[PDB]
This record gives structure tokens, C-alpha cells and sequence, in this order.
């Protein structure tokens, strides 16, 4: 079948901008045809707050598309279906090592704005690619980054219980298969770790809610802290409450699932290039 | 328990019985060390029987015997005559 | 070189049809041909099993395939062919060499530390280079984090022989066939004290493909390794298998220390791929020279392995 | 590949219910089998959704992520033809659906069992005593909502709830047929998430309490509107401790496992991408995801 899609440039690119096209050739693009919310540079432009949950949902949302060749007038890119293979590049300045890792992530990237970027200075629009990292690298960064998010709030507002430093010593870096990566971290990511601490402080009324629909088996098994509680409470505000608390907790949950998973199966470290069927 | 070893060799039986005396002279020791024999009939220590000759080049020649699962090695002597004797006893 | 043009005047895809809109006449022998055509690749004769062959280049897709090297010494080539292996994470950058598993070397750096043990210590006797072959065995169970570092790479397809620095060569992803020119079709070998069916252990939507699970478990004796076969979707075996882990529930309720977060996880499922649910599975015999064991034969195998999806 | 099975009929159509058929062509309906020829009898989710016994949805998921997906595209007498769903082709889906949701969004839509009511979609053949109905499709920010109402309605059937009951969208309200008690999986569900969250209860951090409090007290966000300006002593009494970085990114990781294992566990029923949703046509080019 056809699938080569043009992406319709109005504008004739100068010779800077093909070395920072031909230098990010190999990595992927999402999609809405048209130039202007062509990928997720739409998200990251200063219309719109850096948010993290409306950024995932549209990328969710949105298919993705992995570029050939690219030319000084046609943005020549494929798009991403489940029937066939595609051959994909790690080639994000932010930079993760693929050495056997049969699974991929594509997240939204919290490793700054500039770190994943290609600015077009003739033409309208500041495009970025989307992370393309192994998933437990992104499960991994996910988690320190979220309490990167929560232990620096919580030294905003009074820094007697935590440390900035204590918690950039072990935060600032992971390590998976001997790479050790670094988190340049510096708002941003503030509704994620809000939704989830709203939803945390939500569960315990929700679990007593639950062993009371349903004994001292399951009682047990909490801890004496987390099982006092004063079980007085009209039912409009707990209805909202349990509510708002199962919704919270789907976006949450289909948060981290980290969208269409991407799955690979020979990485050419030469090449820098692994064939990519989609999961 | 009792065992049934086997033996080979290209000697005389005049020469097999002292020759199995003298190998078994440790099991001799070992079965007065370990029981004390307080009855007649325990003094005694095994018996052999001459079975039959072979031609002592080309004999026993090893080879394996294979059951349903398992196998175990087993020795294989060829062109025999078999020439059955009495137990004479060792001690 | 007649031999060769013939055979690939055979191998060859046919040529589009046209229609002549411009011209009359020939938009009269356009749909003549069309007619014909459809007329001899849809009557019951032989061009129509004829027009099935070339296949028309959605249907038929060629297969990915897993070229790793191992060393000979992990590896026993007197096995069947659609074994499937199990690579392992290997921490060091510029490697080469990765820890691959057959169910039998599986089950014997499974039961070391704790019929198929008689085949897999009499196909590979030696545990020393095998339990060397992995870093560290026994904490990585203890901290129950040996399912990440175990990936599948589906079964086995061709293997080409190697007195040191063995090289094998598996199907990953997509439908399992041989790769010697000269064609086969590779029966997935799995052995069956390990497998189990899972509807026998359920006592009817007919589905399209039957999936095929493997779940390793972290038990109180050691690692377990179980071929799942169902009949359902990957989030529909998950809460099929949460029905099935009655006493594992009990375990969990078992250890009351909630801190110790080892004990709180029991083992991951993947799916391996999708076999033909029609076409079922059958019991086979891989033998060695000293016994024969029953095997699960699967044919007509689609391979895409999923994550390890924690239970 | 012709993936194209005729489900004949028994008996004879009659009119009225042809233009019954006619009027949702294209519509999802879910098969029993793949194979060449079926019956109507053994079509649609009728044979699990029956006028017998209680709606029990969550069995209607397990069935619907189960079996095989099709949608219909001829009618005539006696016969009607069905088209099955595979991965790797696109359909055209057109939103010929009585509850109207406008998949304006076009994101990634669900099938749905008829939680609305069996009377819009319940299309009747007499040809054979057979009650063939259609599952409902929606996008997924609905499915998630009306999944929490199938599972809100079994915990406060103890403890205004018409909020509860109906639907909230932006466009429309349509009332949902709720049944009284769930059924046998429904509740299996509903136990295996207080289970989860009787487990989970102390996989919980402790300055994510800290956060709440500072956030309540110093700088009320439009998120914080929930508690009303308020705050139990539970949250005291897990705040009484220091915070520290090891054992919190541990129970994370396995926090992360297990809100993985939350996500795959709501996750019922197919979900298919939409691919340039026509509003005009009413139609929707899609593969199954």
C-alpha cells in the first residue's frame, strides 16, 4: 500500500535548519496536511502552560510518524500503524542506549524543552519530538521526577522534613544496565504530582469504603495507622469524593501506561537503528 | 547384607582362593571389628564358584545395557564355556 | 542459468490489470480479460488454488528474526526446533555474548539450589558455567526482580552449528517459519510438565487465535516457569490467572510485614504470541538417546512477545 | 482476504424489522465465532444479555474483549451479512447510536454493552425468537466514567444519587439502567479492587500528606476544591514521621507495578483508533488498537 505522507511546508527552509532536520532524521513524530500542529511542539509552544497530563492524553490521542528523508520544501514521513515494521533511531539529545531492550515508551519529555527541540526560526512553528526511551528508564524517570515534583513542594513550603540536596543525591541519576543517566532537573509537572497526591490522601476513606462493602480478613492486613479513622460523613461529599477519586485514579493508572508502547528487536549499536513494530 | 562380586582373572583356583583371601583380608578384619561373632556359624566369610573360562585377550570388553530410561555400564565377555563348580568357602 | 530464469519466471508477481478509458475497443478487451480472470481465479479448478500462490504484493508478511551468539556450552543442538528461549539482560555495554535459556537449562537453573529434571540435567548436565552464566541467581530472586531481566525471544528456528561462539536464530516477532530456503514449518516445542491447558483447569466465544502465556512466579521453592495456554485477551489472562492464584493470595496474606516489599509480588505474565486456535495443540515426544519426554507441539505459530505484566 | 460471513436467518424477515436492520447498518456487533458460516442464533451480545437475568455487564466486557468484533453492512431477507474485524485493516464505523455521543475528540473510542437501557438497542427479529442487541460505542473519557458509575453504584447502594446514576457529558445527560446488585464478576471486580486497595492502603508515601497540607493551607488550587477546606487527623497521624528517599522511591517502583496493574485491570472491552473521524458522513475510518 501508499503510505508516504507529505507534511504540506509553505515556506522553503534555509541550510541550518536541514543539518538540524538530517541530524534527528531517525526518530519518530506524532501527527493532528497541515504544518502548524504537526507534532507536540503545539504543547510545548508559550500558548499553552507546560502541562504533563493534557500533553500525554493528546499524545495518546494523537498517531505517530517516523521520517525518511526530509527535503528542503516536503517533510517526507510515515505514519505508524499496527500491521507492519518500521526501522527507528534513538537520536534524542537526551541520550539512552537501546542494548537489547525489547520494549520501548514513547513519553512526553520532561528533560527540558530545549533538550528535545528542533527550533525553526523561518518558519512559524518550534517543533520537538517525544521521548522515545526503555521502559524501565521511563517508569524510572517517571518516579524521580514525580517525587522530584512532591519533595521539592514540600521544601517550598517548609523545608524541616526533606532536603533539596538529600533528594537531588539520589534522584539526580538513574542506572539501568550499567547507563548511568542523568536527570537535569531543575512549574512544571505540577498537575501529576497533585493528581496524585490528592489521590493517595483520597484512598484510605475509598479502602475503608471497600472493606465496608464487603471481614476482618481483609481488615487486618492495613496498618493501625491507616485503620482509625472517624467514620462519620454525609454521603454528597463522599459520593464526589469516591467519584472524583476512581477518575483520578484511571487517569493516573492510564498515565502510567506509557501510551502506544513501542516494541524493537534487533539494535544495531553501529547503526544506531533497531527494526520497530508497534505494541 | 550380602553382595555378589564377580571376579576375573587367569589363575588357578588353588591360587583364586588365597589370592580373594588376601583381597578381602581388610573385609575379614572389618566384619570382626563391626560384629562379634558370638555364634559358630558366623566364622565363616563368602564362597566362590569357578563359572567358566574365556580367552583372556580378547575378553571382556565393555559395552552398556539401556533400559526405557536409564543405562547403567555393563561388561560383555565373548566365546565362553561355561564350566559351573562347587562353593568353595574363603573365610 | 535456464534453470534459474525459469524458476524465477515462476517467482513473480503478475503484472497489473489495465483499463483503456480513452479508447472503446480496447475497454472491451480490458473487461474480457477482467472476466476472465476472475472466471478462472474463483470456479472450483486448479487456477483457482493457482491465483492463491502469487499472493498479490495486509496477508502474508515475512518474519523478523533474533540473530544473537552464545556460546556452545549454553547450548545443546540435539534439540527440536521450536524451543523457546528466554535472553536475559546483560549489564555490561559492549558484550556480544547474552544469556539465552532453553526450558531445559531454564529448569536446571531452576531446581540447582532447590521426566523434566532427568532430561534437562542429562541434555546439560553441568550446572557450574550455567549458574556462572548468570550474574547472581538467588537475590535476584530474593528482591523479586529476575522477571525484568528475563526477556522472551520467541522459539527457535534455525540454528548453525559451532564447535565455540555458538550463533542462534529465533523468530521475535510475526509468524514463525524456517529460514532455509528450501521451506519448512517449525513446530513450537514446549515441554509439557511445565504446560498445562488452562480450560482443562477451568472445566466458549469461539476466538480467532489462541494465545500462548508463559508466567514466571516467584514460589517458596524457587523459580517456577509455566506455559499457559488460554483462549482470551492479555487483560482477560490476568484476571483468569488472579482466579487461578488462590493460594497465593493466601501466601500473601501470609507474611505480615508489609515493609519487606519482596513478598508483596508474585511473579509476571507475558504473552508470547498467537497460535491457530482451530488448529489446536498437540502432544508430541522430543527424545534424547537416553528418554523421551512429552512435548507440546504447537504449529502455525504468530510470535509477538509481550511485558513482563506484573500479577 | 474475503472476511465476509452470511448469518442466515431461520425464517423470514418482515418488514418492519428490515427497517429496523436497515437503520443501523455499520453498527458494532460482536460474533461468536470467525468461522465461514454463522447462525443467528449465537449472533450478538443477546446469548450473555438477556430479559432473564440481571444485567451483569462486567461479564459482557470479559465476553466483548473475548470474541471477535464485526460490523454490518448488508440486510436483505432472510439473511444478513456481517464483516469481521481484524488487526491490521481499517472500517468505516458510522454513529448510528441512540444514546448521540459525538466522537468530536476522535480519540480512541470503547466498546460498550448497552448499559442505557436494552429498549433503544434491543432490535428485534420475530423471523426466530432471537433478541439481537447492539453494543454501545463511546469515546474512552466517557467509558472511564461510566465504568466508575458500574462500580460506584455496587459501594453506595448502601449510603442526590442521581448524580451517580446518570451520565455526565458535556453535550447531553442520558440515564443509564443501573441493576441493584452487580452480578458474579461484577462483584468479583469490585473485590479484587478492595483487595488492591486493602493492600495497597500502606504502599502509600508520606510527604505526598505534607504536600496536601501545605497545598490546603498556603495555596488553594482549583484541584484542592475537593476536601472543601478540610483535613482529617489521618493525615496528621501519617505526618507525625520524617521523610526520607530510599524506601519511598521503592514503594514507588512497586507503586508504579501496581497502578500498571490498576490500568490493565479497567481496561475492559476493545478499544479501536480512530483515524480522520468524518463529522459530515458520520463516519469514522478505524483499526482496531
Amino acid at each position: 500500500m501508499d503510505l508516504k505522507v507529505v507534511v504540506s511546508l509553505s515556506s522553503r527552509l534555509y541550510t541550518d535548519e536541514i543539518a538540524k532536520m538530517q541530524q534527528r532524521i531517525g526518530c519518530i513524530l506524532p501527527l493532528a496536511q497541515n504544518v502548524q500542529g504537526l507534532g507536540l511542539g503545539q504543547v510545548y509552544s508559550l500558548e499553552t502552560v507546560p502541562d504533563y497530563v493534557s500533553m500525554y492524553n493528546y499524545l495518546s490521542d494523537c498517531t505517530l510518524a517516523v521520517l525518511d528523508e526530509v527535503s528542503v520544501d516536503s517533510l517526507i514521513l510515515t505514519k505508524i500503524v499496527p500491521g507492519q515494521t518500521y526501522a527507528i533511531k534513538n537520536k534524542y539529545q537526551p541520550f539512552f542506549q537501546w542494548h537489547g531492550t525489547g520494549s520501548l515508551s514513547v513519553m512526553p519529555p520532561v528533560f527540558g524543552r530545549e533538550h528535545a527541540t528542533v527550533k525553526l526560526e523561518s518558519n512559524d512553528v518550534d517543533i520537538v519530538f517525544p521521548m522515545v526511551l526503555p521502559t524501565p528508564i521511563a517508569e524510572e524517570v517517571l518516579q524521580k521526577i514525580l517525587l522530584f515534583n512532591v519533595y521539592s513542594r514540600v521544601v517550598m513550603q517548609a523545608p524541616g522534613n526533606a532536603d533539596m540536596l538529600d533528594v537531588h543525591m539520589h534522584l539526580g541519576s538513574v542506572s539501568y544496565l550499567g547507563h548511568h543517566y542523568e536527570l537535569a532537573l531543575p512549574a512544571l509537572l505540577d498537575n501529576l504530582s497533585l493528581y496524585f497526591c490528592i489521590m493517595v490522601t483520597l484512598l484510605p476513606r475509598a479502602s475503608m469504603r471497600l472493606v465496608r462493602g464487603l471481614n476482618l480478613f481483609q481488615e487486618m492486613v492495613p496498618d493501625e495507622i491507616a485503620r482509625i479513622d472517624l467514620d462519620d460523613l454525609s454521603v454528597a461529599d463522599d459520593l464526589s469524593r469516591m467519584r472524583v477519586m476512581m477518575t483520578y485514579l484511571q487517569s493516573l493508572a492510564s498515565l502510567f501506561n506509557l501510551g502506544p508502547r513501542l516494541a524493537t528487536a534487533a539494535y544495531s549499536q553501529e547503526t544506531l537503528t533497531a527494526t520497530c513494530w508497534l505494541r | 547384607g550380602p553382595r555378589f562380586t564377580f571376579f576375573q582373572s587367569s589363575r588357578g583356583h588353588c591360587q583364586i582362593m588365597n589370592i580373594l583371601r588376601i583381597y578381602y583380608s581388610p573385609s575379614i578384619m572389618h566384619r570382626y571389628a563391626v560384629v562379634q561373632p558370638l555364634h559358630i556359624e558366623e566364622l565363616t566369610f563368602g564362597a566362590v564358584a569357578c563359572l567358566g573360562t574365556f580367552s583372556a585377550t580378547d575378553g571382556w570388553r565393555r559395552s552398556a545395557f539401556n533400559y526405557r530410561g536409564s543405562s547403567l555400564p555393563v561388561v560383555e565377555i565373548d566365546s565362553f564355556y561355561s564350566n559351573v563348580s562347587d562353593w568353595e568357602v574363603i573365610l | 542459468r535456464r534453470r534459474l530464469q525459469r524458476r524465477i519466471a515462476g517467482l513473480l508477481p503478475p503484472p497489473a490489470r489495465r483499463l483503456n478509458i480513452s479508447r472503446g475497443s480496447e475497454f472491451t478487451r480490458d473487461v474480457r480479460g477482467l472476466v476472465e480472470e476472475h472466471a478462472q481465479a474463483s470456479s472450483l479448478s486448479a487456477a483457482a488454488v493457482w491465483r492463491a500462490g502469487l499472493l498479490a504484493p495486509s496477508g502474508w508478511r515475512p518474519p523478523v528474526f533474533g540473530d544473537f551468539l552464545i556460546h556452545a556450552s549454553s547450548f545443546n543442538n540435539a534439540e527440536a526446533t521450536g524451543t523457546p528461549l528466554f535472553q536475559f539482560k546483560q549489564s555490561d555495554p559492549f558484550s556480544g555474548v547474552d544469556a539465552v535459556f532453553t526450558p531445559l537449562s531454564l529448569f536446571i537453573l531452576m531446581n540447582h539450589g532447590r521426566g523434566l529434571t532427568r532430561m534437562a540435567n542429562l541434555l546439560y548436565d553441568s550446572p557450574a558455567t550455567l549458574a556462572d552464566l548468570v550474574p547472581d541467581f538467588g537475590r535476584l530472586v530474593a528482591d523479586r526482580r529476575f522477571h525484568n531481566f528475563i526477556t522472551p525471544v520467541g522459539p527457535l528456528v534455525e540454528n548453525i552449528k559451532s564447535t565455540y561462539l555458538n550463533k542462534i536464530t529465533t523468530v521475535v516477532h510475526g509468524p514463525v517459519v524456517s529460514k532455509a530456503i528450501p521451506r519448512s514449518t517449525v513446530k513450537v516445542t514446549v515441554p509439557q510438565e511445565a504446560f498445562v491447558d488452562l480450560d482443562a483447569w477451568l472445566s466458549q466465544p469461539c476466538p480467532a487465535d489462541a494465545r500462548l502465556y508463559v508466567a514466571l512466579t516467584y514460589e517458596e521453592a524457587g523459580p517456577r516457569f509455566t506455559f499457559f495456554q488460554s483462549s482470551r485477551g492479555h487483560c482477560q489472562i490476568m484476571n483468569i490467572l488472579r482466579i487461578y492464584y488462590s493460594p497465593s493470595i493466601m501466601h500473601r496474606y501470609a507474611v505480615v510485614q508489609p515493609l519487606h516489599i519482596e513478598e508483596l509480588t508474585f511473579g509476571a505474565v507475558a504473552c508470547l504470541g498467537t497460535f491457530s486456535a482451530t488448529d489446536g495443540w498437540r502432544r508430541s515426544a522430543f527424545n534424547y538417546r537416553g528418554s523421551s519426554l512429552p512435548v507440546v507441539e504447537i504449529d502455525s505459530f504468530y510470535s509477538n512477545v509481550s511485558d513482563w505484566e506484573v500479577i
